[PDB]
């Protein structure tokens, strides 16, 4: 006992508990994934509907950073959105200063050091919330970066946070990222986050598509979900 | 700096550090006080003096204004702060409003002081209770006493420290309107309730009065032996 | 087949407490102290003695809060405790009532006797 | 009941003395009062327990009689009983 | 955060406060000091703790402390805590000596000292401060004069007095040898090497151990006199020889 | 041993020993890593590994050869988001020497810099003591290649090659083996050291994809990682 | 329990406690409900008074000319958040010379009642929020939590015993859209008579009703203009 | 940071300040020192063994120049002790602006146990674990003093800290003595470190300051391996 | 277990304003009964000894000339309160030029029921009861430590809290007039004292738009009691 109340003091074996704690926090939360194409970076994030309980659109869990970056949380929502102003104040200030459209490198380390930043003292608790970061530049590419609740910011070619974990990331392998073109990998996310999830746990769910890349020429947006409706139409024929 | 909230309420209803921080008024030295209907007399009792040292620096018995005299109990380390900015704040109504200071509005400043003394953070609150004499401006004498609580209360005569169940379950035998018909029955009076105090040898009672318009009077051992004299033979009449 | 009828003091111990959600039933509680019933713990003694005409339940009931029924059985009996000893060959309400308000007040002084502390 | 017991008083300690120095014989000039008159917050055990100092020297002279003399400067023994011990 | 806190301010439930009582028992470790009552002069006494033949003794003084033309006053206990009171204290005398181009007298120095040691106390969540040190001095007013300190901030005035705890029976020795205006300072001189003789335990009082700072009253100079080993070993061969005299009475 | 609170803060033990700085001697040991930093005659030689668990996970962000300066680089060990965090305090220190003192910083002073800092983070109760494991290379004037070790624990530290981490109570006793003798270095010897050294260890003898090589030489002093190909050519160069 | 502690404390299963106890702090609320059309938007309270001759502790306040809000759970902090509410409101009223939407606005109350859930020393606030208004784009029915997550829905219910009330408008939030005010209003207030003990009215003196409309600005109804929209009632069943 | 702000060092139920006692024990674990005080100079003697030969000797210095005619070395733990030694080279710079005049080391041993004392109490540290000694000639009597956790400072003819301190502390009580000169204040030094060393004394593992009263000088491993040849 | 001054229940509720309102119930009872006429209020000194002077004992204040004032519990905590809320109602009569609504004073006091912490120590234990006319008729409070503040027409408070109460519906109706009402007190506080009424125990205070001021003097007590 003592050793995992606060999170500046390292427990005997060497590694430290409020982190560990912070790591599982957000496994509790639903599969959101993402993944990037030669040209684009999709996202995708199943959303838990039991009965009645909100309007479609509330609380959206992809957000919109800068322009051309966007979030897609998982975990614990309320300091996800606190992490979604701060980062949104960090392209305020690079954009005001500099000149030019923030790097997501720049932007992945200023977040990441916020994150780290709050697991050193026993003023604050760690943070429960881990986000992907898709942005897309001519003179950069598309990247794809991925922050867990300990600080760590590193690049994925495609990653997947929640409850549904492993399972929603033994599939994308599966995948080719660099021959296809993001248009394909927008039903080639939604058929299995149809699949994942099975409706054994709940009853139903929905789903949220955002999609930044060269197509919809570097502003992120979300896609007209109505629109082109790829996703059920495999999904539905995806069951056999 | 120093945040920390030291004193919370308990779960039946008190404050500790107020309604215990009084076992600090319960461990010092008494003090004694009635008020004539002309010269007032208070009184500190069981000095315990060391009786070949030095005394003026162990005096427990200061002014403010001339108008105005202390005395108290409980450990005099927290109360020397206490007298100081007392005096700070009874000059500067002396900067303002041209009376001298009136004995109730200084002890609605040390017992407001105490009060937010003990409110604020990471402060321990005082353990004194300390008594304000004084003869006012238009000549009218009365009293008060404070209380690590901060609540000022006019009492007719007092008792503070050790055993002020004694003495004060002893001034209801005092209070026949004879007494203080003269004012050498007041002083006789306060050191004759001495008597029922601290061994009362003619050493540790050290008493002082104030005479409506005069400076507080210190008095030498000289007519407290009298007054010795004249109660012993008292009661040497009482049988 | 003898059901069962279980007296205790504190909510602990827990495991028989969270067991009887898993058999028992009929959690129930004192009385305790009500503003009538002391009538009663004061009509407990109202065949006692013989009750002076003037002596009023009402008048004393009125003045005792969180009594339980120990301390007000004696309540009514410490008169006769000054009864005998002041000769008194009656008691008047008056007479208990300078001693009750004594025998609450002096036995509250050192002991208010937290029942809601000791359950809590 | 809880009975309240009182710590002795001046002339209570006067009341409870003379009950024990009764049997033992005091010289001339001891006196009950003006000793336990200065002495304050005394033990009805100890002012029972002060004659017994006498109750050493005075045997130890093999004396019927207790002496002030002795009892007061005995008493330093029984005060430095209760000051030092 | 906060079960970490050691809660060095609070009131403890039998009466006391709790710290102020183990503070003063750190005083009655490791400091011997005392003060003789005497006219035209006034004397300070001082036991060498490390009395060690490896030291070097080039700072021609171990536990008097001037600080004012006119006073001194004398370390007991955490000596280095001492080192912060005296530099307080050096510079609360000397912005007196600013504000009114007049010495100051030593009872507010004493209550300037002990508001900070009170203040410490009273409120911080803080350690208090170690050190009950004396106070010598000349005024314009009273004269001569000793004061006393104390961890909580209770101060008094003594004509002899008490550091530390083996101090105590020297005081039963103070009032068993006691007088009023005698000095004539070879009589407080042999009093004090007296009472150093026979309250500390190593006998004969070698030259080395003990340390005696007098102050004597001169217009207008105010001496603080320090006085070296060569006046301090035929004071102690004057006082054996007081010894070898006054044991012949048996 | 342990009196009092001694086993959480860092405070004294009545032995005369801090525990949470021995705890963070193995806050290194969860990062599973060899890294090995040689010195030789006119140059001086980092030789890391990475480890990819994923096929989805980059091979240009894992990195951990960081660069300070352009005279001056550096590797980490321990965990990643204290090494990251040292990264910018390293970075920030030294423009901070360029735009105050005007030339270039010596690659010994800015050891003492994060050691003091390292020291800070030691010595005030309330903050965590930085579990990563900080070592650089650099060249100076007149005076060759240095080679500089920061443990969290605040001392500046440097030697003729040396290496901390996971498997290095070993490695160290294998540069003790190889360091004292007769050979001098030139710089295949010291890459051919720098690698064989840790194929000791493992004894894998792996592909040139894993071990990164940061590299400092006397003859263009600007610090610069190796491209793979030319990994391989020492690699196999080694292979008699 | 040990972990019980403070709001800095993570749970090893995960789960912060304080805000768990926070949200004890809301179900200890009186009920209330709020729903919306697409046309208007309704929110209804229960006030519960403590003795007979004591008045009812009052819900719903007035906040803006289009934004109010009900209550349950705290009365101080839901005066510090009021305070905060009307000052956010009245900054942007007083910059941008136009009203604000309701969807920002919210936003400010996350960030506001973030910081107090993460820094030690600092309470969450115990909160039972129903925020109601227009922006151009029709109505909107928040609620907000201690645990600062708002959720846009279209009907809720925060307090004692609300789920009954859920459970209620589940079945008729097919119903809920086209209606205009006057079946609306005491659709709304059915939930509240099954918030209640079947033997006790739903009486007059208690029930206070909110509206905010798009030519009828928010405004709240107490007991006397409340009797003509509780005549016309139907009978609670046997 | 937070203002916590409260002294972890408080008093004993016996009275004994026990963080200052562990930090004298973290002191009783460091290396061994010797200084010797003799008639024209001050020689400081430190003990200094590498934990491998892969280490390198000519990076960390251990006798440390604090003006041109000061110098100072430990007995303790090298991460707190290179704090208070920047500290003092900040801190004597404030006196040659102000007074301009070579700071005298009487004046430097005040000021730094001021600070170490003033750090004893301060808000949630530690103390530190170091025991320095300071050295150097001013006015024509070369000093040495020595400090300690507790904040105190001593003046000592020839002293040990570190390691068998009571050891070299009697062996420095009878072979160190009355008056010598600079080199043979040397030879007991290296005598004296060479009471607790291994196997082996080099001119790596030892290294040997001086004060002369023209000015200090930190000497070389040519001459230190030289002297040290002749086993002390 | 001292734990965190500002944590919740696992009721739950705060800790120290739970424990807060145990201590309104060892301090001393008061009555206050809302009448169409004004407003009349009653509290007892609770004399503890003959040597007390009893006349400087307060425990009706009076905060404007308008707005009576009771105050209970722990008396010199109030007297923050009270010396505060006076500058809040001038505040608002040199902003304003009109008097201070009875219902505002407790909003302005309310809305710092509640700041203990500690950055940004404890919550007061007073239980406050406030009269008064202002346009809106006779007005009768009442405020707790929790700053949960409601109107009160007849409202007791302290330890004779329950039996007031309870004894104090059976006696109250809508149409009271005033000296029916504060005769209607006395009888309650002659069944709820320890010491025997009279002169020196208790004191009433009245406040109406057309009986001002009107504060509370002696020897009118004397007519009161006697009329028993």
């Amino acid at each position: 006992t003592g050793y995992d109340l606060s999170a500046s003091t390292f427990s005997p074996d060497g590694r430290v508990f409020q982190v560990e704690y912070a790591m599982k926090a957000v496994e509790n939360s639903s599969t959101a994934i993402g993944i990037r194409c030669k040209d684009g970076v999709v996202f995708g994030v199943e959303k838990l509907v039991l009965s009645k309980l909100y309007e479609e659109g509330s609380n959206k869990r992809l957000f919109n950073v800068d322009r051309h970056v966007g979030m897609a949380v998982a975990g614990l929502l309320a300091d996800a959105r606190s992490l979604a102003d701060i980062a949104r104040e960090e392209a305020s200030n690079f954009r005001s200063n500099f000149g030019y459209n923030i790097p997501l490198k720049h932007l992945a380390d200023r977040v990441a050091m916020y994150v780290h930043a709050y697991t050193l003292y026993s003023a604050v608790r760690p943070f429960g919330c881990s986000f992907m970061l898709g942005s897309y530049s001519v003179n950069d590419g598309a990247q794809l970066y991925m922050i867990d609740p300990s600080g760590v910011s590193y690049g994925y070619w495609g990653c997947a946070i929640g409850k549904a974990r492993q399972a929603a990331k033994t599939e994308i392998e599966k995948l080719q990222m660099k021959e296809m073109t993001c248009r394909d990998i927008v039903k080639e996310v939604a058929k299995i986050i149809y699949i994942v999830h099975d409706e054994v746990k709940d009853k139903a769910f929905e789903l949220e598509l955002s999609w930044v890349g060269e197509l919809t020429n570097g502003r992120h947006e979300i896609v007209p979900k109505d629109i082109r409706e790829e996703a059920e139409k495999y999904a539905k024929e995806s069951l056999k | 700096s120093y945040d920390r909230a030291i004193t919370v309420f308990s779960p039946d209803g008190h404050l500790f550090q107020v309604e215990y921080a009084q076992e600090a008024v319960k461990k010092g030295s008494t003090a004694v006080g009635v008020r004539g209907r002309d010269i007032v007399v208070l009184g500190v009792e069981k000095k315990s003096v060391a009786k070949l040292q030095d005394e003026r620096t162990v005096r427990k018995i200061c002014a403010l204004d001339d108008n105005v005299c202390m005395a108290f109990a409980g450990l005099t380390a927290d109360a020397r702060i206490v007298i100081n900015r007392a005096r700070v704040e009874c000059q500067s109504h002396r900067l303002t409003v041209e009376d001298p200071v009136t004995v109730e509005y200084i002890t609605r400043y040390i017992a407001s002081l105490k009060q937010r003394y003990t409110q604020s953070n990471g402060r321990r609150p005082f353990g004194i209770s300390a008594l304000i004499v004084g003869f006012d401006f238009d000549g009218t004498p009365r009293l008060y006493q404070t209380d690590p609580s901060g609540t000022y209360h006019a009492w007719k005569a007092n008792a503070i420290g050790r055993g002020a169940k004694s003495v004060r379950e002893f001034l209801e035998k005092n209070y026949t309107d004879e007494a203080i018909e003269t004012d050498d029955l007041t002083i006789k009076l306060v050191i004759k309730a001495l008597l029922e105090v601290v061994q009362s040898g003619g050493k540790n009672i050290e008493l002082a009065v104030m005479r409506r318009d005069q400076s507080l009077k210190i008095l030498n051992p000289e007519e407290i032996e009298k007054y010795v004299a004249e109660i012993e033979k008292e009661k040497e009449e009482n049988e | 087949n003898i059901k069962v009828l279980m007296a205790t003091n504190r909510p602990d111990t827990l495991d028989p407490a969270l067991m009887r959600p898993g058999r028992l039933d009929r959690k129930i509680e004192f009385s305790l102290p009500d503003l009538e019933g002391r009538t009663h713990i004061f009509k407990i003694h109202a065949r006692s003695m013989s009750v002076e005409r003037d002596i009023r339940f009402e008048l004393l009931a009125r003045l005792c809060p969180n009594s339980t029924g120990a301390e007000i059985r004696s309540v009514c009996t410490e008169a006769g405790m000054f009864a005998i000893r002041a000769r008194r060959k009656i008691a008047t309400e008056k007479d208990f009532l300078e001693a009750v308000n004594k025998v609450i007040k002096s036995y509250a002084k050192f002991s208010a006797t937290p029942r809601y502390m000791t359950y809590n | 009941r809880k009975i309240e017991f009182p710590l002795p008083d001046e002339k209570t300690k006067k009341r409870i003395f003379q009950i024990h120095t009764s049997r033992m014989t005091l010289a001339d000039d001891v006196t009950l009062d003006d000793l336990i008159m200065a002495k304050d917050d005394l033990s009805g055990a100890d002012i029972k327990a002060i004659c017994t100092e006498a109750g050493l020297m005075a045997l130890r002279e093999r004396r019927m009689k207790v002496t002030n003399e002795d009892f007061k400067k005995s008493k330093e023994n029984v005060l430095y009983k209760k000051q030092e011990g | 955060s906060r079960r970490y806190d050691s809660r060095t301010t609070i009131f403890s439930p039998e009466g006391r406060l709790y710290q102020v009582e183990y503070a003063m028992e750190a005083i009655g470790h490791a400091g011997t000091c005392l003060g003789i009552l005497a006219n035209d002069g006034v004397l300070l006494a001082a036991e060498r703790r490390n009395i060690h033949k490896l030291l070097d003794e080039v700072f021609f003084s171990e536990k008097i402390y001037k600080l004012n033309e006119d006073m001194a006053c004398s370390v007991a206990g955490i000596t280095s805590d001492a080192n912060v009171l005296t530099n307080e204290l050096r510079l609360i005398a000397q912005r007196y000596l600013l504000q009114y181009q007049e010495p100051i007298p030593c009872e507010q120095l004493v209550t300037a000292l002990c508001d900070i040691k009170q203040a410490y106390t009273q409120f911080g969540g803080k350690r208090p401060f170690g050190v009950s040190l004396l106070y010598i001095g000349w005024d314009k007013h009273y004269g001569f004069q000793l004061y006393q300190s104390d961890p909580s901030g209770n101060y008094g005035g003594w004509k002899a007095t008490c550091i530390g705890n083996n101090s105590a029976a020297a005081v039963s020795m103070l009032k068993q040898d006691y007088k009023e205006g005698e000095m004539t300072l070879k009589s407080a001189l042999a009093l004090a090497i007296k009472v150093l003789n026979k309250t500390m335990d190593v006998s004969k009082l070698s030259a080395e151990k003990v340390e005696i700072a007098t102050l004597t009253r001169e217009n207008g100079k105010t001496v603080i006199r320090v006085l070296k080993q060569k006046e301090v070993e035929q004071l102690i061969k004057k006082h054996e020889e007081e010894e070898a005299k006054a044991e012949r009475e048996k | 041993s342990s009196a009092g609170f001694d086993r959480h803060i860092t405070i004294f033990s009545p032995e005369g020993r801090l525990y949470q700085v021995e705890y963070a001697f193995k806050a290194i040991n969860q990062g599973g890593l060899t890294s090995v930093a040689v010195r030789g005659k006119d140059c001086a030689v980092i030789v890391t590994q990475k480890k990819v668990p994923d096929k989805l996970l980059d091979s240009s962000t894992v990195t951990h050869l960081f660069k300070i300066t352009e005279n001056i680089g550096c590797v980490m060990t321990g965990m990643t988001a204290d090494s990251r965090s040292q990264v910018q305090r390293a970075r920030y220190e030294a423009a901070n020497w360029k735009y105050k003192y005007g030339y270039e910083i010596p690659v010994d002073m800015l050891c003492k810099r994060i050691a003091d800092i390292s020291q800070v983070y030691t010595q005030n109760a309330e903050m965590r003591p930085l579990g990563c494991c900080m070592i650089l290379i650099g060249i100076d004037e007149e005076q060759g290649p240095q080679v500089y070790k920061c443990d969290p624990a605040g001392y500046y530290c440097g030697f003729k090659a040396t290496a901390a981490g996971v498997k290095q109570t070993e490695s160290t006793s294998f540069l003790e083996k190889k360091v004292k003798k007769k050979f001098d270095w030139t710089f295949e010897q010291t890459v051919e050291t720098a690698i064989t050294c840790l194929s000791t260890v493992l004894s894998i003898d792996f592909k040139p994809s894993e071990i990164e090589v940061g590299v400092v030489t006397v003859e263009n002093p600007k610090f610069r990682i190796l491209t793979e190909a030319e990994i391989d050519a020492h690699l196999v160069a080694l292979a008699e | 329990n040990q972990y019980d502690n403070d709001v800095t404390v993570w749970s090893p299963q995960g789960r912060i406690h304080q805000i768990e106890y926070a949200m004890e702090a809301v179900k200890q609320g009186s009920a209330t409900v709020g729903l919306k059309s697409k046309t208007h938007a309704v929110l209804v309270a229960l006030k519960r008074a403590q003795s007979e001759l004591a008045a009812h502790q009052k819900k719903i306040l007035h906040v803006d000319n289009h934004i109010g809000i009900s209550i349950a759970g705290l009365t101080a902090d839901a005066r510090l958040l009021c305070n905060f509410m009307r000052q956010e409101c009245l900054d942007s009223r007083f910059v941008f010379d136009r009203p604000l939407p309701v969807s920002r606005l919210v936003s400010l109350i996350g960030s506001k009642t973030q910081i107090p859930t993460q820094r030690y020393g600092r309470r969450p606030y115990g909160v039972g929020l129903l925020i109601a208004g227009y922006d151009d784009m029709g109505p909107h029915i928040f609620q907000t939590c201690p645990s600062a997550n708002y959720f846009d829905c279209r009907a809720m219910s925060i307090g004692a015993r609300s789920q009954s009330a859920r459970t209620y408008l589940e079945r008729h939030m097919s119903e809920f859209m086209e209606c205009n005010l006057n079946e609306l209003v005491k659709h709304g207030l059915r939930a509240l008579r099954e918030t209640l003990p079947a033997e006790q009215d739903l009486t007059t003196k208690n029930v206070s009703i909110g509206i905010v409309g798009k030519d009828l600005e928010f405004t709240i109804y107490d007991d006397d203009d409340v009797s003509p929209f509780l005549e016309g009632l139907e009978e609670r069943p046997q | 940071e937070r203002g916590y702000s409260f002294s972890l060092t408080t008093f004993s139920p016996s009275g004994k300040l026990v963080q200052i006692e562990y930090a004298l024990a973290a002191v009783a674990g460091g290396a061994p020192s010797v200084g010797i005080k003799a008639a024209n100079g001050v020689v400081l003697a430190t003990e200094k063994k590498q934990k491998s030969i892969l280490y390198d000797e000519r990076s960390v210095h251990k006798v440390e120049p604090i003006t041109k005619h000061i110098g100072l070395v430990y007995s303790g733990m090298g991460p707190d002790y290179r704090v208070l030694v920047h500290r003092a080279r900040k801190l004597a710079q404030q006196y040659y602006l102000v007074y301009q005049e070579p700071i005298p080391t009487a004046q430097l041993v005040q000021r730094v146990a001021s600070v170490m004392q003033e750090y004893t109490q301060s808000g949630g540290v530690r103390p530190f674990g170091v025991s320095l000694l300071i050295c150097g000639w001013n006015e024509g009597r070369p000093y040495l003093f020595q400090s300690d956790p507790s904040g105190a400072y001593f003046a000592w003819k020839a002293t040990a800290m570190g390691k068998n301190y009571v050891n070299g502390k009697t062996f420095l009580e009878k072979r160190y003595n009355e008056d010598l000169e600079l080199e043979d204040a040397i030879h007991t030094a290296i005598l004296t470190l060479k009471e607790s060393f291994e196997g082996q004394m080099t001119e790596d593992n030892i290294e040997v300051g001086i004060c002369n009263e023209a000015g200090f000088r930190r000497l070389t491993p040519t001459e230190v391996k030289d002297y040290l040849a002749a086993i002390a | 277990y001292d734990r965190g001054v500002n944590t919740f229940s696992p009721e739950g509720r705060l800790f120290q304003v739970e424990y807060a309102i145990e201590a309104i119930k060892l301090g001393s009872t008061a009555i206050g009964i809302q009448t169409s006429e004004g407003v009349c209020l009653a509290v007892e000194k609770r004399i503890t000894s003959p040597l007390m002077e009893p006349s400087s004992i307060e425990k009706i204040v009076e905060i404007d000339a308008h707005i009576g004032c009771a105050m209970s519990g722990l008396i010199a905590d109030a007297k923050t309160l009270i010396d505060k809320a006076r500058v809040e109602t001038q505040n608002h009569w040199f902003t304003y030029n009109e008097t201070m609504t009875v219902e505002s004073v407790t909003q302005a006091v309310s809305n710092l029921a509640l700041q203990f912490g500690e950055e940004d120590s404890r919550p007061f234990g007073v239980a406050l009861l406030f009269g008064g006319v202002d346009e809106k008729g006779p007005q009768l409070f009442h405020m707790d430590p929790s700053g949960t503040f409601v109107q009160c027409d007849a409202r007791a408070i302290g330890s004779a809290s329950e039996g007031a109460q309870s004894s104090l519906q059976e006696v109250y109706h809508k149409s009271m007039t005033l000296k029916e009402a504060i005769k209607s007190s006395l009888i309650i506080l002659k069944q709820v004292m320890e010491e025997k009424l009279n002169a020196t125990n208790i004191e009433l205070a009245t406040v109406q738009p057309g009986q001002n001021f009107h504060m509370f003097t002696k020897e009118e007590l004397e007519e009161v009691i006697k009329d028993i």
